[PDB]
């Protein structure tokens, strides 16, 4: 695995080690924190992240390092930054050079994340050398190299043998869509090279639901051999029973008149989506991920109102860190959600539940 | 703009879905108004086991019940039962079509139309003209039960039993099929002493006889079917006492025998409108599909013009340099 | 793709067998003779297509046919852009198809094994001068079973098996026992799952679906179709559920 | 073991449970019963309904209709029927003072017979609130 | 279409002719999914009376007698002006809309219609 | 727009605001086909504010005093967040929509609300 | 729209008319708004009654001007 | 359609046929609310169980043409 | 009249000869066949068919040209 820190990532869109995922969305959704909070998760893991930024502001490049430093990320961490300022050669030629050097840390057995910050505006970086070198263009006035442009990057990102040393790049390019048009022609590219898509959403960014990740939508090729065994376990109940809410999300409005078996889904829907929703640059070590999802997905927050979800789940999470500490050792060597942890996490519930009524 | 097109696709089938789901939940509704009525089932088993063998017993022209005696018609009152809620049918405007038949019918006898409204579709229609005598106002209601009924039938009893109004008829929705069910009108009281109950027409079902509603399945539907069912009358022993008089447990027996068909009446109009909206809300998430359908035709149509239409803007600038 | 069907054409002119061809698939072949025709410079046709576009899948189509030597079918994943149909990349490549295999996420979740939707699956040799009037009329009574309980699986989480009509209970109890029979094991899934493969010819399968729709079988549990090759191995699982329920 | 007893609304039946006594009103005014008690019909005013089983009493205030008896079964018919303890307590005599008021305003036949079935619907309401 | 070229009387009743069809197509987006079971009192009429208008402009063609077979009519304008003065002002709110489809005068409309009724 | 920035009192109530008004551009679609009837009382209640959220954006300004009609207002940033605060909390219920149309303060839509409860008398 | 507005009339004009263009734009939104519930209360339907008379105000036949004195 | 319609069609054709092609114009409309009426009277219930099997007269298989006697 | 054998043209969508008949349709509605019906009942008629068959499955000719020699067409 890849654990990037967010619920709706490493749950149920799960990135591994080697695969190249694409982040992609409409302008201002949340595309840059969910590779800055991938990259501030890794502190403890011993991953080489790069962080291209083609064709930024310089004060946004800025602002990153700043929140990267802080955070003792620049520690792991290289950033490759082309501002817009520059000449299109420079922004062409910046996740190329941010890809070189993961590759350097791969062959050297070393595992590697690299962010492409936008792919987009790499392809109209060479759509404008290409217009300017008078070669005939296609769909958009690109040129018909631009799927071979980054078809020749992005496959550069993947996971080596052991015959090699096992090195990993994993790539998380980002690309903006434009009113959601995913037809697009370099949204229709990198979803084809890519392996999974992470859909965000602004009617989602807007309605609460933060980061605004569209997990219906959204989709991973690797699938579940992603996941640890620990995880794999509590993430099989998170994805059916977000489906039964995604079928019902009509019958929200009309909970009362329904039967116990369809309102029960609702009332765990809406819990399940509190599940799924962290602040900025408050990534989840992987044991708290599975308290998160045992906990809502297996009937322990039905009696809770959705504004107490938040506070419960905080509360849990620096209850089992400090008074059951036996717990993230069962999961940090055996990577399975073991009996004995099952019964150690029920006895960290029903005694924060108890202290969480009194309040 | 092919954003205004996406939005207007994505809208639709919002629609498709909340009126498909407004379709179940008027399902689970007709289902719920099903098992409401199977309940007071076994009251009105017992009530006609009484009222077949009162009449039996009896065999006296003195005895004469207020709720069974007949004046002469001068005044009539109607007391229509409608829907609270809009979005279902034609239901609430051919009752009321039915109501201003009935209306002009008793103004060629006549004899002086009254009005009971029930319901906030029909509140509106009697308050909104104001040439029309409408006595009382009453909130309908979803599960009505012998609470809201106790207060019809005292505005029924008590209008009655002052000889300023005789022959209470009341028209409403039997619920004979899901997409058609024409409002019938009975006459409630007087009360006959058989106990027979009949229409305004002059057919007259024996009262032992009546039938409930079971939803069902045809070959791949929904359907209703009204399945009549006979309960047979036991003789009263031989041996039993009366307590007051014949005349007098009679007295007491016909309040709930008008309690009865006044529930039954609201049961039966309650699931002929949640089954107009059924009816209602599976032709409109029909005709959303038939729309969404041809808007994401037409949206491709539009998407394909725009990229070749973008493109040949673009070959003739490649070409004109 | 051109190189992977002269292979496909030895196997066939030469060695007289009939090859399966696979094409994964066949719109990368359209968006890389769209790229190439844009590197070369030719005025696009509409779309953003190359203008030979028509001709470039002819070129490729024509060549996977059955000849009096041997055959080579080709089953061809098939991408289609912006969910259109009418888009000249699937426009071109449905007219040289003869069957479509639709896939199902949501028959997958079931546990069915292959998830081909049996309902959205098509093809042009379903018809009765083709495969013959036996095959052709099990075919559609079992369409028409599968498309009737698609219809009332809003009805049984309304009214429930008990208050549908008894002409419908059966095409509940018949559709959930064809959705089982429909699965298959496979061959290569003996390392995966440990239960034996097998091979079902069209024997007997039309066979199998006979007495399913016929109605004898209804006295067989539901989980004795489940991952059964034949329609005497149905019974065989139900028998032993019978001796293994009453240990 | 004894008499079995129904007391069954026009939507709901609300007791279903052996009984040994009870002692109902009537448009006589009482009536004790005990098991094997001679089949009878009577009506049953708008009143309440004491009845006492093995250990504990209670009241559930019935309002009006019929009661007929037979070889150890009660079946009564009564248009509208609460428990006496389902009640709650006060809640009653505030409705019961709407009742009160409202007979004082009453104003031609149809409101004084509306108001005083009603009042004794009421008046017969608090009666089991209290007991 | 101005009235000091066509009239006062014409160019007053192509405006409420044209009034009424406006209305309908603005209507036909609540009638396409809900139907005409929601519309008001006011809107239902104004539905009832350009659904008469869209079958009483249409008319048989002598051109048209090989494909139909039905005899076409030449309408002079003092019958069409006298034709919609008889729709917007109601007084054929009682007949069929199939009476006035494919008929050349407005009395063409009322034998038309006639004739739907008389038949049982 | 971060609370790190702006304190947590203006944050909360940013995002309460945006959440609003997110739900009721969900709902026009439905309450165009069906009706303002057909939602629940938790629906018509986030209807009704993000109605008079919409109309307390609005603002007379000083340059736009030929074409408001009315003069302008200078709001603060204080003035503002207690505003959206009284909308959203519902004690602002009873006032009409039409109260928030081109105030400044939110003590101007409601002596703007005293004004049109005297003239609906008149 | 203008974007010279008020300043573009006369005083007399500005005085009457000056607030008719944002009246009738928040009206039409609400006229809109209103045939979306069954049941509305007074405020709306004067506003109601009050909008479908500026509308009615608007109208003109072809080459009949109005003066300004006609206008205010 | 058909520009010669009547003009090609021989006098068998032309007599036999136009009972079909108007009986499909009655059938078209009454295939429309059908559903929504459900009680279907004998002025209807048959002309539309005709108009089924005027479909049945329709349907021919796969090269199989029927000579100008079987039409009529 | 040109006689196409399908009852639906014959009577009610008649083709005369010397006529322009579009046939027209989505992919696998029955185009060709409409089209190689009308070229079999031309046996006994003075009648010469043409069949141009324009960018198509070579497989799909030789189906429709072995139709036509094992009904003589
Ligand atoms: N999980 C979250 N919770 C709350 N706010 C968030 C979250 N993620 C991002 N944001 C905020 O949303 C805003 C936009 O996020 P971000 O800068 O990542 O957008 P972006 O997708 O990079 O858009 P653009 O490419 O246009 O900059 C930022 O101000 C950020 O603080
Ligand atoms: N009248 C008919 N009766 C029975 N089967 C038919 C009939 N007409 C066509 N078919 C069958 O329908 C299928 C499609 O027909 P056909 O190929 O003639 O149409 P098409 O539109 O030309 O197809 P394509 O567009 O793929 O070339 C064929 O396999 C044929 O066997
Ligand atoms: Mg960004
Ligand atoms: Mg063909």
């Amino acid at each position: 695995p890849l654990q990037t820190g967010l619920i709706a990532i490493d749950a149920m869109i799960p990135v591994g080690r080697g695969q190249r995922e694409l982040i992609i969305g409409d302008r201002q959704t949340g595309k840059t924190a969910v590779a800055t909070d991938t990259i501030l998760n890794q502190q403890g893991q011993n991953v080489i992240c790069v962080y291209v930024a083609i064709g930024q502001k310089a004060s946004s490049v800025a602002q990153v390092v700043t929140n990267f430093q802080e955070r003792g990320a620049m520690e792991y961490t290289i950033v490759v930054a082309e501002t817009a300022d520059s000449p299109a050669t420079l922004q062409y030629l910046a996740p190329y050079t941010g890809a070189a050097l993961a590759e350097y840390f791969m062959y050297r057995e070393r595992h590697t994340l690299i962010i492409y910050d936008d792919l987009s505006k790499q392809a109209q970086a060479y759509r404008q050398m290409s217009l300017l070198l008078r070669r005939p263009p296609g769909r958009e006035a690109y040129p018909g190299d631009v799927f071979y442009l980054h078809s020749r990057l992005l496959e550069r990102a993947a996971k080596l043998s052991s015959l090699l040393g096992e090195g990993s790049m994993t790539a998380l390019p980002i690309v903006e869509t434009q009113a959601g048009d995913v037809s697009a022609y370099i949204p229709t590219n990198v979803i084809s090279i890519t392996d999974g898509q992470i859909f965000l959403s602004a009617d989602l960014f807007n309605a609460g639901i933060r980061p605004a990740i569209n997990v219906g939508i959204s989709v991973s090729r690797v699938g579940s051999a992603a996941q640890i065994k620990a995880m794999k376990k509590v993430a099989g109940k998170l994805k059916l029973e977000l489906a039964q809410f995604a079928e019902l999300e009509a019958f929200a409005q009309f909970a009362s008149d329904l039967d116990k078996a369809t309102q029960n889904q609702l009332a765990r829907g809406q819990r399940l989506r509190e599940l799924l929703k962290q602040p900025q640059s408050a990534p989840l070590t992987v044991e708290e991920q599975v308290m998160t999802i045992y906990t809502g997905t297996n009937g322990y927050l039905d009696s809770l109102e959705l504004d107490q979800v938040r506070k419960y789940l905080v509360e849990l999470r620096t209850y089992v860190k400090t008074n059951k500490p036996e717990f993230q050792e069962i999961i940090s060597s055996t990577k399975t959600f073991t009996e004995e942890a099952e019964a150690l996490l029920k006895e960290a519930i029903q005694e924060q539940m108890e202290r969480f009524l009194l309040q | 703009n092919l954003r205004e097109l996406r939005d207007r696709i994505g809208s639709v089938k919002n629609t498709q879905k909340i009126t498909e789901a407004m379709k179940l939940v008027a399902a689970a509704k007709v289902r719920r108004a099903q098992e409401a009525v199977v309940n007071g089932r076994p009251f009105s088993e017992t009530l006609v086991e009484v009222l077949y063998n009162m009449n039996e017993q009896l065999q006296t022209e003195d005895v004469d019940v207020p709720l069974t005696k007949i004046r002469t018609v001068k005044k009539v009152a109607l007391m229509v039962v409608t829907g609270d809620r809009g979005l279902c049918g034609g239901f609430n405007n051919m009752l009321l079509k039915k109501a201003e038949s009935r209306i002009a019918e008793l103004k060629k006898l006549g004899v002086d139309y009254t009005i009971i409204s029930i319901g906030k579709k029909g509140n509106t229609y009697f308050i909104r003209r104001p040439e029309i005598p409408v006595d009382r106002y009453f909130d309908g209601t979803n599960l009505p039960t012998a609470k809201e009924a106790q207060a019809i039938a005292d505005d029924v009893f008590s209008l009655f039993v002052s000889e300023e109004v005789d022959k209470v008829e009341m028209l409403y929705t039997k619920f004979v099929s899901l997409v058609k069910s024409d409002p019938v009108i009975h006459t409630l009281l007087p009360l006959s002493p058989k106990g027979e109950i009949c229409d305004i027409n002059g057919k007259c079902v024996d009262a032992a006889e009546d039938e409930l509603f079971r939803l069902t399945t045809k070959e791949g539907k929904l359907t209703v079917e009204r399945d009549m069912i006979k309960t047979e009358t036991p003789a009263f022993s031989p041996i039993l006492e009366f307590e007051q008089d014949p005349a007098q447990i009679l007295d007491a027996l016909l309040p709930l025998y008008l309690n009865s068909q006044i529930l039954r009446a609201l049961q039966e109009s309650l699931a002929s409108e949640l089954a107009a909206r059924m009816t209602a809300m599976s032709n409109a998430t029909d005709n959303a599909n038939e729309l969404k359908k041809t808007l994401s035709i037409n949206y491709n149509r539009a998407r394909q013009a725009k990229i070749t239409g973008e493109i040949l803007e673009i070959v003739a600038g490649a070409n004109a340099c | 793709g051109l190189t992977a069907l002269t292979m496909a054409e030895y196997f066939r002119d030469v060695n007289e067998q009939d090859v399966l061809l696979f094409i994964d698939n066949i719109f990368r072949f359209v968006q890389a003779g769209s790229e190439v025709s844009a590197l070369l410079g030719r005025m696009p046709s509409a779309v953003g297509y190359q203008p030979t576009l028509s001709t470039e899948m002819g070129s490729l189509q024509e060549r996977i046919t059955s000849t009096k030597e041997g055959s080579i079918t080709s089953i061809q994943a098939v991408y289609v852009p912006a969910d259109d149909l009418t888009d000249p990349a699937p426009a071109t490549t449905f007219a040289h198809l003869d069957a479509t295999t639709v896939l199902s996420r949501g028959l997958a979740a079931k546990g069915i094994y292959p998830a081909v939707d049996p309902l959205d699956s098509t093809s042009t040799m379903l018809q009765p001068r083709i495969v013959g009037e036996e095959h052709y009329e099990i075919a559609q009574r079992v369409k028409e079973t599968l498309q009737r309980y698609k219809e009332l699986q809003d009805i049984i989480a309304i009214l429930g098996l008990d208050e549908l009509s008894e002409e419908d209970r059966l095409t509940v109890a018949r559709a959930r026992k064809i959705e089982r029979f429909l699965s298959q094991p496979f061959f290569v899934a003996e390392v995966f799952t440990g239960s034996p493969g097998k091979y079902v010819g069209l024997a007997e399968t039309i066979r199998g679906f006979q007495l399913i729709l016929s109605g004898e079988l209804d006295s067989l549990p539901e989980q004795a179709f489940y991952l059964v090759g034949n329609i005497d191995e149905a019974t065989a699982k139900a028998m032993n559920l019978e001796m293994e329920s009453k240990l | 073991m004894t008499l079995n007893l129904c007391v069954l609304t026009p939507n709901r039946s609300i007791w279903n449970s052996e009984v040994k006594e009870i002692i109902l009103s009537t448009n006589s005014g009482q009536i004790g019963v005990l098991p094997n008690h001679a089949p009878t019909a009577t009506a049953v005013d708008i009143g309440i309904l004491r009845i006492r089983l093995n250990d504990q009493w209670l009241t559930l205030a019935l309002m009006g209709g019929f009661a007929r008896i037979g070889n150890n079964e009660i079946t009564i018919l009564v248009n509208d029927a609460e428990r006496g303890s389902d009640i709650d307590p006060q809640e009653a005599q505030q409705t019961l003072e709407i009742a009160e008021a409202n007979l004082r305003k009453a104003e031609g036949k149809r409101q004084k017979i509306e108001a005083n079935l009603a009042l004794r619907r009421a008046r017969t309401r608090v009666e089991a609130s209290n007991t």
